[PDB]
DNA sequence: TAGGCACTGGCC
DNA sequence: GGCCAGTGCCT
C-alpha cells in the first residue's frame, strides 16, 4: 500500500502541468518525492504498486489525483496512464462514511464558519491547505516588496509547494490510520496496509466497497457533465426580466416611494429636561452655519446660504422606492392598507410568505390585486435568480463545451444520500411549476451533438417505482408477513391507508403517506384535512392504530436505541452506522437510509452491467450518466436501441439489489425517452 | 393661519400664491421638527399679512418632497413667486427663524 | 421541532 | 469579505 498526493497547476478542468508528487511506501517506510522533471518516474512508481495488486491512497483521488494524472500524462507525455477503481483508496470518501454525522469545507469550496457542529481535525487541515500555502506565498512576495496576482501560487514550482506536498501525505497517512482503527468498518485482526486490493474489499464493512465505487462514479459522471441550451435559457432570461420590469412599474405605481431615517449619529434627547429618547431617529447637529456670514469688518452682514445652523438639529433622511423583493417594504405597505398580521417570526417580524399573502385582504381593490402581482414578482426573482444573476447561476457555470458540470458528494447527508452544489442540479424547477417546462427542456442529451456525426443524443429518464413504501412494506414484513409488500404490488394501497386514517379523498392518502415517509410535521398533515396542527397529530394516532405492524416496527427500532440510549445509530443495509439524532425521528431516518443505499447500488450496478454488455461509458463511447437526483437518474445515450438496453438493463439491475440484499418487497424501475429533462420527467 | 398643503394643492398654493411663502416639509416620527412645530404657529401668528406658513406632511404628501432634493428634516423653505429663494435645515429657533425671515423678506 | 442548496435584503 | 434572518425549490 501506498500513499500519495500531487500539486498541479490548476483544478482539473484547465490543468496543464504536473509541478510535483510525493509517495509513501508502507513496504520500506520511506517518503520519496519527485519533481517537475520526474513525472515519468512518479507514475512508474504509481503502475508497479498495480503490477503487485497493491492500494493507492490519495485524499480526494477520485474527483482530482486520479483524473488529473491520466490528463497530464497524455497531456505532458503523450502516455496512456490509468489507474483502476479496484486500486484506488480516498480517504475523503472514506472519512465522509465513516464521520457521517459531520460536516466538511469539501476541500476548502465551503467557509468553515457557516459549516455547523465540529469538523475532522485531519480532514480540515488537507482542505485548507490550498488557502494555507497561498498565505504563506503571499507574505513571501509582500516581504520582497513585490506584488501578488490572481494565483500566481499556481503558476510554478517552488520548494514551498513540495514542502506543503510532503505534509499532505503524512497527514492523509495520519488520516487513513485513524480511519482504519475504526473495529465497525474494519476488523481488527486484519492489517489493512499490508494486504492486497482483493483482501482489502473483501475483509472490510460492504459499505467501505459500495461507497467507493459511487464515489468513482459520479466523478465521472460530474466530468461528463449534463449538456445545456444555453441560448434557450438566455432568451428566457430576457423574457422573465422583461416581466420582471412591467410588475415593477406596476408596484411602484400603486405603492410609492417614501422616506426613511438614515445616517444619524447623536441620539435625540429631549430639549425641556434631557432625557434621551432612543427611539426616536438619531439626529445630526451642526456645528457650523448661521443665518449671516461670520463678519468681516452697524453695517448688515452678507446671508450665509448654507443649508444649516450651529445648534439647529435635524433627522438625516433617504428615499427610498419600493422594492417587491423585501418582505419589510412588503409588510410596511399591507399594514397601511389595512392588514393586520397574525404569524409572526420567533424574532419581532411578521411572517410575508407566499402561504399567508393568499390569505391578505384589503379594502381597497387596487392594492387587494397588487398582492398577486407581488407573489408574481417573487417568482420571477427566483428563477432569475437561479438561470442568470445567482452567484450559482446556471448561465455562470456553463463550460465551453456546452455544459454544466454539478458537483455532487456520493454522502452528502447522514442517512447516505447524496448532495448536490455548484449549482444545484438537484433543485431545478420542475414542469409543473411556473417556467419549469422551458428549464427543464434546457437541459438533456439533446443538446449534446455526437463526435463524430453531429447527431443529437437522446435521454433515458429512470426512477425507482414508490421506493419509500416499498421500503416501509419490506421492514413491516417481520410483523405481518408480507401483507403490506402483497397490497402495494397488488392491491390498492392508498385507498387500504385511506381506510386506515380518517382521509375524505384518496388523494388525501396519497399526500399523507408522502409526509408520513420524510416525517413531515403535524400541521402539514393537518393542512391535508383543512385543519391544521390539530387534526394532525390526531390523524397519525388514527393512522398507526389501524396499521398495526408499523405501530410494532417503530416500537421495535426504540427498542434497539432506546433502553438515555443503548447505542445512538441504526444499522443500515450495507452495514454502516446511521447517525439518529432523535428517537421519534428513528423510522424515518431507517426508511430514507435504506432508498438512498438501494438508489447507490442500483446506479452502481447498472453502469456495470453495461459496460459487461460491451457498452463504453462517456460522450466518445455509447452512454452517459449525466445526473443522479435520489431516486431518478438521467442517462444520455448515442442512440434509442441504446437508450432501450439501458432502461431494460435498470430494471434488471433493481431486481439484482432486492435479491442482494433480501428485500421482503418487489423492487421495480420505469424508464421514459425523449430529447431533454422536461419530456423525461 | 397655518395652511396645511397636499401634493395635489402644491402648485396653486405656493408656486402660484405670488407673495412669499415659507414651506416646512415634516414627518410625525422626527424629533427636531416636534420641535420646531410650536414655533411656526407663532411666527404665522406674527407675520400676518406680510407671510404666509404653509406645512407639508411627507408621509401622506410623498411626491413633492423629492423635486426638492430633500436630504434631512425639518425643511425650511422661502418661496418667492414660485421660485426657492432661501433654504434652511434644522430645528431653528424662535429668533433663529425671525433673523432668517426678516433678511429674506 | 424532513433534508439539502441558494437567493435577496439589511447590517456592522 | 463575512455574517444572518426568511423563504422557496427539489426529493
Ligand atoms: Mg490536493
Amino acid at each position: 500500500m501506498i500513499v500519495s498526493d500531487i500539486e498541479a497547476n490548476a483544478l482539473l478542468e484547465s490543468v496543464t502541468k504536473f509541478h510535483c508528487g510525493v509517495i509513501y511506501d508502507y513496504s520500506t517506510a520511506e517518503y520519496v518525492s519527485y519533481r517537475p522533471s520526474d513525472f515519468g518516474a512518479y507514475l512508474d512508481a504509481l503502475e508497479a504498486e498495480v503490477a503487485r495488486g497493491g492500494l493507492i491512497v490519495f485524499h480526494n483521488g477520485h474527483k482530482y489525483d486520479v483524473p488529473a494524472l491520466t490528463k497530464l500524462a497524455k497531456l505532458q507525455l503523450n502516455r496512456e496512464f490509468h489507474l483502476p477503481r479496484e486500486n484506488c483508496i480516498d480517504t475523503l470518501v472514506l472519512s465522509r462514511l465513516i464521520h457521517s454525522n459531520l460536516k466538511d469545507t469539501d476541500m476548502g469550496l465551503l467557509r468553515s464558519g457557516k459549516l455547523p457542529g465540529a469538523l475532522e481535525a485531519w480532514g480540515y487541515r488537507l482542505g485548507e491547505m490550498k488557502g494555507e500555502y497561498k498565505d504563506d506565498f503571499k507574505r513571501m512576495l509582500e516581504e520582497q516588496g513585490e506584488e501578488y496576482v490572481d494565483g500566481m501560487e499556481w503558476w510554478n514550482f517552488n520548494e514551498e509547494m513540495m514542502d506543503y506536498n510532503v505534509q499532505d501525505v503524512v497527514v492523509t497517512k495520519a488520516l487513513l490510520e485513524k480511519l482504519l482503527s475504526d473495529k465497525h468498518y474494519f476488523p481488527p485482526e486484519i492489517d489493512f496496509t499490508d494486504v492486497g486490493y482483493t483482501t482489502f474489499w473483501s475483509e472490510s464493512l460492504e459499505a467501505v466497497d459500495i461507497e467507493h465505487r459511487a464515489a468513482w462514479l459520479l466523478a465521472k459522471q460530474e466530468r461528463n457533465g449534463f449538456p445545456f441550451d444555453t441560448k434557450a435559457i438566455e432568451e428566457l432570461y430576457v423574457e422573465l426580466a422583461a416581466r420582471r420590469s412591467e410588475l415593477l412599474r406596476k408596484l411602484t405605481e400603486t405603492f410609492g416611494s417614501w422616506y426613511q431615517p438614515k445616517g444619524g449619529t447623536e441620539m435625540f434627547c429631549h430639549p425641556r429636561t434631557g432625557k434621551p429618547l432612543p427611539k426616536y431617529p438619531r439626529i445630526k447637529t451642526p456645528k457650523v452655519g448661521g443665518i449671516f456670514k461670520k463678519p468681516k469688518n452697524r453695517e448688515p452682514c452678507e446671508l450665509d446660504t448654507r443649508e444649516y445652523v450651529a445648534g439647529a438639529p435635524y433627522t438625516p433622511v433617504e428615499h427610498v422606492v419600493f422594492n417587491p423583493s423585501s418582505r419589510d417594504h412588503i409588510q410596511k405597505k399591507l399594514q397601511e392598507a389595512g392588514w393586520v398580521p397574525t404569524k409572526y417570526t420567533d424574532k419581532g417580524a411578521p411572517v410575508v410568505d407566499d402561504e399567508v399573502l393568499e390569505g391578505v385582504r384589503v379594502d381597497d381593490p387596487e392594492k387587494q390585486a397588487a398582492i398577486d402581482l407581488i407573489k408574481e414578482y417573487l417568482m420571477i426573482q427566483k428563477r432569475i435568480g437561479q438561470s442568470a444573476e445567482g452567484d450559482k447561476a446556471w448561465l455562470r457555470y456553463v463550460a465551453e463545451d456546452g455544459k454544466i458540470h454539478g458537483s455532487v458528494n456520493p454522502n452528502g447527508a447522514v442517512t447516505g444520500r447524496a448532495t448536490h452544489a455548484f449549482p444545484n442540479l438537484a433543485q431545478i424547477p420542475g414542469v409543473r411549476s411556473p417556467y419549469g417546462e422551458q428549464c427543464r427542456a434546457a437541459f438533456g442529451a439533446e443538446h449534446h451533438l455526437d463526435g463524430i456525426t453531429g447527431k443529437p443524443w437522446v435521454q433515458a429518464g429512470i426512477d425507482a417505482s414508490g421506493l419509500e413504501l416499498r421500503c416501509l412494506a419490506h421492514f413491516m414484513a417481520r410483523f405481518d408477513n408480507g401483507e403490506y409488500a402483497h397490497e402495494i404490488l397488488n392491491g390498492d394501497i392508498h385507498t387500504k391507508n385511506q381506510i386506515a386514517a380518517e382521509l375524505p379523498t384518496r388523494d388525501n392518502a396519497k399526500t399523507f403517506i408522502y409526509g408520513f415517509l420524510y416525517g413531515a410535521g403535524d400541521e402539514k398533515i393537518g393542512q391535508i384535512v383543512g385543519a391544521g396542527k390539530e387534526r394532525g397529530k390526531e390523524l397519525k394516532k388514527k393512522f398507526l392504530e389501524n396499521t398495526p405492524a408499523i405501530a410494532a416496527l417503530r416500537e421495535s427500532i426504540q427498542q434497539t436505541l432506546v433502553e438515555k440510549w443503548k447505542r445512538r445509530w441504526i444499522k443500515g443495509l450495507d452495514g454502516r452506522k446511521v447517525h439518529v439524532r432523535s428517537p421519534h425521528a428513528a423510522l424515518n431516518t431507517l426508511l430514507q437510509s435504506a432508498g438512498a443505499l438501494i438508489c447507490k447500488l442500483w446506479i452502481i450496478k447498472t453502469e456495470e452491467m453495461l459496460v459487461e454488455k460491451g457498452l463504453k461509458h462517456g460522450w466518445d463511447g455509447d452512454f452517459a450518466y449525466m445526473a443522479w437526483v435520489h431516486d431518478e437518474i438521467q442517462v444520455g445515450c448515442r442512440t434509442e436501441e441504446i437508450a432501450q438496453v439501458v432502461i431494460e438493463t435498470a430494471q434488471e439491475a433493481m431486481r439484482w439489489v432486492g435479491d442482494h440484499w433480501n428485500f421482503r418487497c418487489l423492487l421495480d424501475t420505469e424508464g421514459k425517452m425523449g430529447p431533454n429533462w422536461a419530456i423525461c420527467h | 393661519k397655518i395652511i396645511h398643503l397636499t401634493d395635489d394643492s402644491f402648485d396653486t398654493d405656493v408656486l402660484k400664491a405670488d407673495g412669499a411663502i415659507l414651506v416646512d416639509f415634516w414627518a410625525e416620527w422626527c424629533g427636531p421638527c416636534k420641535m420646531i412645530a410650536p414655533i411656526l404657529d407663532e411666527i404665522a401668528d406674527e407675520y400676518q399679512g406680510k407671510l404666509t406658513v404653509a406645512k407639508l406632511n411627507i408621509d401622506q404628501n410623498p411626491g413633492t418632497a423629492p423635486k426638492y432634493g430633500i436630504r434631512g428634516i425639518p425643511t425650511l423653505l422661502l418661496f418667492k413667486n414660485g421660485e426657492v429663494a432661501a433654504t434652511k435645515v434644522g430645528a431653528l429657533s424662535k429668533g433663529q427663524l425671525k433673523e432668517f425671515l426678516d433678511a429674506n423678506l
